[PDB]
């Protein structure tokens, strides 16, 4: 038995951003095919977004927001682009409050949202895209 | 899903380029990753080029984003400058398409700074107005104040610009004692500090 | 049919490439006092043809005050279906239940590394009935070890991470809450876990007098339900016949106790048969301030000799043990200090010889300072010498005083101090400073002046280890009262593969040959001083076997003309596999064209593939397509066909990113 020597281990650990995964794979929200008054809504359609693989410190201070192409008739509703006209897609939170699009990020591990058709009327194919922006403070 | 390598990117001045890791853990998924850098005000700026701006990731594949420098040495050398690194992941698919934009902070840090990064958070001071709270930041670093409690009540996080101040709402009945935490370069909350008023 | 956590199917493991290998380790010692020169050259050959792994060792000695000596040769292989390996040729036995011996023959042993990282060590399986769909949560020390959702019906969880001694796993279904405490002994196995080490061949030993008899050492450690672990063995040989049998148990809170009885009929070189026995106990207790008490007892009966003692030469050549008690206590005083109290005791047959070996130790981590106080009482009754040594080691990193952002090279240095009192008047202290020097943290200076107290001669040393991109080298000087040694060693590794011979750092079993043609001097990520050759190939010293490694090229160090398509690649290597991770290094001008067509920017998503030079890039927005590796001329094909021409002035080569605007056809 003889003395050895000092051995020093060095390294740095860094955090990471929460990986976004929707319950419906490929980040696609089916709405199906397509209102007595303007502003009436259709059958609700739910989808979930999971912020996984990150500590609760980061996941609590993430600022969530929505962006999208505002409809010409309704600036607060996503436009749908044989294409249905005078209609759009509206996003409602779990509590039932409408989430305006193109708004400054607000502080919201799993997020539930509901997409409902809002009439601004002809039927047809309706496709819309939504930007789900997460600011990492 | 797609996840960035780090929550904030520190860009040292004079360094040719910096890297940011973009990971994908889903085998059966195709993601078109679009990236760009905005200025502190949220407006797209051409002073930082992120290459490749657009590329496709099939399978469990992770790439590295090379954030080139194009400022030509025009930003101040006496204080930090804040930029917003943006990464959008378009899923290459009546349906609704969801594209995630993981915006993160990008600090352009000049080489010569008096205060070391660790000894800068505690130099933040406070000033209690009638119904507002002002945070003086004499250090040249951007300071992210989180878990800001003024007595028994919790306030809102504020990002204090260097050599400047910010303002947050303050209830009239909040206790005089003020405590805060700051997020360091690694994205971990520092040990609790007491808030010395000015 | 749920798969274990972190499971790599056996369809993704890479056998490797049909490549050669050559590992050389030179060493020199020019002692001065008449000056004698030494040189111990070491050669490790190899040839990885197919799935087989031929290996070889050769040494060459030299003395100034020339002989090639062969050592080892084996053809190891991995038999994936049986989760085992085949070490045909030379090797050594595991020596877990028996005692390890070096042999020259076939050996078929199960390999634990082929299993996922979760199903390793000991961790009890969790049974139970969860009515309906619920979410089981394994609570231990207030932590969520395992969080998952369970379908209705009985459920088995066998992927619990091996957490050592620790405490009790409080399963929390949703709500019959039942606790599952567990302890561990190194010889315990999970439920359904089996190991075996069937062996054959001759007995090879370093000593010249020992003979070389045939032997057959088979072992087996089959886990059972309820924590029991039946393990047995048979070291049947020509004149030595042993039958080891044992049975372990996980008693939960009380601890874990392993008992095995070994009967060995031995025939000593005096042709005198000696039947014997041997009973071994290993007891583990924890969390009693967390006194981790480990007790190990091994009793023996006269006539019990191990195989190493019945293999000696005949009677013309020229005290068996009775009991060995080992006690170990580890108590943590606070959140920094940990006190160690080791112990050892032994008796002999016919003699009162007691070989006590008591060792204490107080290790602390006061702020940056990591000061260690140690105590040792090495006692042998044959010499009747206490040999009490009281050592005090200190470690003061220079970062404790320097700034955090300082660019000074002293930031990596770290002082030290090693006081060593012998309680007999002899005192020894070495106060030295070590740390890294070079920009890439390759060079490591370790100047450590030292003094000795009665002789009074000072002891100086200055080692300079350099972990370079071609081969490690070090010129270590050492000065003393009348000795002035000057070491000089050179290491390295040659990997002769299909595309050519590439030098690298000393290979450590599994290697990764990165192929990046056209990229010169690019550092690989998370490796110290590993750089590509002028051809573009580099050799990673090491990569974990049967796991998913990560190979990356640090894009900062790439040249101003080389852009990579994929800068990160992962390889899953088998043990002793030269796995090739290939990167495409596009060499040329990086140009960001603002492509336009009919005075309107091209649609987002349009593919742009060049013609003259192989390159591609999707149009981001407003027609900004990022094309890499493009020459000073040529055309692009826009498909969404349209063809656009661009003409780059010669000044474009200097600029890192040459933005231009070209109107498409």
């Amino acid at each position: 038995t003889l003395p050895g020597g000092n051995m020093q281990f060095q390294g740095v650990i860094i955090a990471e951003t929460c990986r976004i995964e929707a319950g419906d794979k490929q980040m696609t929200v089916n709405m199906g095919q397509i209102f007595h008054a303007v502003g009436e809504d259709s059958a609700p359609v739910p989808f979930v977004i999971h912020l996984r693989e990150c500590s609760t410190v980061v996941s609590e201070r993430v600022g969530v927001a929505f962006h999208g192409v505002a409809d010409g008739k309704n600036p607060d509703v996503l436009s749908v682009g044989g294409i249905a006209t005078n209609i759009g897609v509206a996003l409602f939170d779990d509590e039932g409050n409408l989430v305006p699009i193109n708004r400054p990020p607000a502080n919201w591990t799993s997020l539930h949202f509901i997409a409902k058709y809002r009439a601004t009327v002809t039927g047809g194919i309706a496709n819309a895209q939504a930007w789900f922006s997460l600011t990492y403070q | 899903g797609v996840a960035l390598g780090a929550t904030r990117v520190i860009y040292p001045a004079g360094q040719k380029q910096e890297q940011l890791a973009v990971t994908n853990n889903d085998e059966n998924s195709t993601y078109l990753i679009q990236s760009w850098v905005e200025n502190a005000d949220g407006v797209k700026d051409g002073r930082f080029i992120v290459t490749p701006p657009l590329f496709a990731m099939k399978g469990k594949k992770e790439n590295t984003l090379r954030i080139l420098d194009a400022t030509n040495n025009q930003l101040p050398q006496d204080r930090e400058s804040l930029f917003w690194m943006n990464v959008k992941a378009i899923p290459s698919m009546n349906t609704l398409q969801l594209a995630i934009i993981s915006r993160i902070k990008l600090y352009y840090r000049p080489a010569k700074l008096a205060l070391p990064p660790d000894q800068a958070a505690e130099k933040l001071r406070f000033r209690r107005s009638a119904n507002s709270l002002t945070l003086i930041n004499p250090t040249p670093y951007y300071l992210t104040v989180t878990e800001l409690n003024a007595g028994t009540r919790v306030l809102e996080n504020a990002l204090v610009p260097p050599m400047g101040e910010s303002t947050v709402k303050l209830p009239s009945d909040a206790g005089s004692n003020i405590t805060y935490r700051t997020i360091n370069d690694y994205g971990a909350l520092t040990p609790k500090m007491t808030g010395v008023m000015e | 049919s749920n798969r274990a956590r972190g499971y790599i199917p056996p369809e993704l493991w890479d056998p490797g490439i049909n490549a050669g290998l050559l590992n050389y380790n030179f060493s020199g010692n020019s002692v001065q006092n008449g000056n004698s020169h030494y040189a111990y050259l070491n050669l490790q050959s190899g040839l990885n043809i197919g799935a087989w792994r031929l290996r070889d060792n050769t040494t060459w000695s030299y003395n100034s005050s020339n002989k090639w000596q062969h050592i080892n040769t084996w053809l190891e292989r991995d038999i994936i279906p049986l989760r085992s390996r085949l070490t045909l040729g030379d090797g050594y036995t595991q020596g877990d239940i028996f005692d390890g011996i070096n042999f020259r023959g076939a050996q078929l042993a199960s390999d634990d590394n082929m299993l996922p990282d979760s199903q390793r060590g000991f961790a009890p399986v969790i049974h139970g009935i969860a009515r309906g769909t619920a979410q089981v949560t394994i609570k231990q020390n207030g932590y969520d070890i395992y969080n998952s959702t369970v379908p209705p019906g009985p459920f088995t969880i066998n992927d619990i991470y091996a957490a050592g001694n620790s405490g009790d796993l409080q399963v929390t279904i949703k709500t019959q809450i039942f606790t599952v405490p567990y302890s561990s002994v190194p010889l315990l196995q999970r439920e359904g876990h089996t190991r075996y080490s069937i062996t054959a061949g001759e007995y090879r030993s370093g000593n010249a007098q020992q003979e070389k008899p045939r032997f057959f050492q088979s072992t087996l450690l089959h886990g059972l339900p309820a924590g029991w672990t039946i393990y047995g063995g048979t070291q049947l040989a020509d004149r030595y016949r042993a039958f080891n049998f044992g049975i372990g148990k996980n008693m939960g809170a009380l601890g874990a106790l392993s008992v095995d009885m070994t009967q060995a009929n031995s025939t000593l070189p005096d042709d005198s048969q000696h039947d014997g026995q041997s009973v071994r106990f290993l007891y583990n207790k924890s969390l009693n301030g967390t006194n981790i008490q480990l007790v190990g007892y091994r009793y023996s009966t006269s006539g019990y000799f191990n195989f190493a003692d019945t293999t000696y030469s005949r009677m013309n050549g020229y005290y068996n043990k009775r009991g060995k008690l080992q006690l170990t206590v580890t108590q943590q005083l606070g959140r920094t200090s940990t006190l160690y109290l080791s112990g050892s005791h032994q008796t002999y047959w016919g003699t009162s010889n007691v070989d006590e070996q008591f060792q204490a130790g107080l290790n602390t981590a006061f702020e940056d300072i990591n000061w260690t106080l140690s105590y040792s009482l090495t006692k042998n009754a044959w010499q009747k010498g206490r040999d009490q040594m009281l050592a005090l080691n200190v470690n003061i990193p220079f970062s404790h005083w320097l700034r955090s952002d300082s660019k000074s090279q002293w930031r990596h240095a770290s002082a030290s101090y090693s006081m060593s009192h012998d309680l007999n008047g002899r005192m020894t202290n070495l106060a030295g400073v070590y740390g890294t020097l070079l920009e890439d943290n390759n060079l490591s200076y370790s100047v450590q002046t030292g003094y000795a107290g009665g002789n009074s001669g000072s002891t100086g040393y200055a080692t300079l280890n350099y972990r370079g991109g071609y081969g490690n080298a070090n010129i270590g000087y050492s000065h003393s009262d009348d000795i002035k040694q000057l070491y000089y060693g050179v290491s390295g590794g040659v990997l002769a593969h299909a595309n050519g011979v590439t030098l690298g750092q000393p290979l450590n079993d599994t290697v990764v040959l990165v192929k990046a043609p056209g990229a010169k001097d690019a550092k690989v990520e998370n490796q110290t001083g590993v750089r590509t050759d002028w051809r573009g190939y580099a050799v990673l010293p090491y990569a974990t076997e049967y796991r998913e490694n990560r190979v990356a090229l640090d894009t900062n160090t790439l040249a101003d003309n080389v852009d990579l398509d994929n800068a990160v690649a992962n390889v899953v290597p088998t043990r002793g596999a030269i796995v090739r991770a290939e990167f495409k290094a596009r060499v040329g001008i990086k140009l960001l064209m603002t492509l336009t067509h009919n005075n309107k920017p091209l649609p987002f998503g349009a593919m742009v593939t060049s013609e003259s030079s192989q390159s591609s890039g999707i149009v981001a927005d407003n027609g900004q397509v990022y094309l890499s590796g493009m020459p000073l001329a040529g055309k692009v094909q826009v498909k969404w066909h349209c063809v656009a021409n661009y003409q780059l002035p010669p000044e474009s080569q200097q600029q890192l990113l040459t933005q231009l605007s070209a109107e498409c056809r």
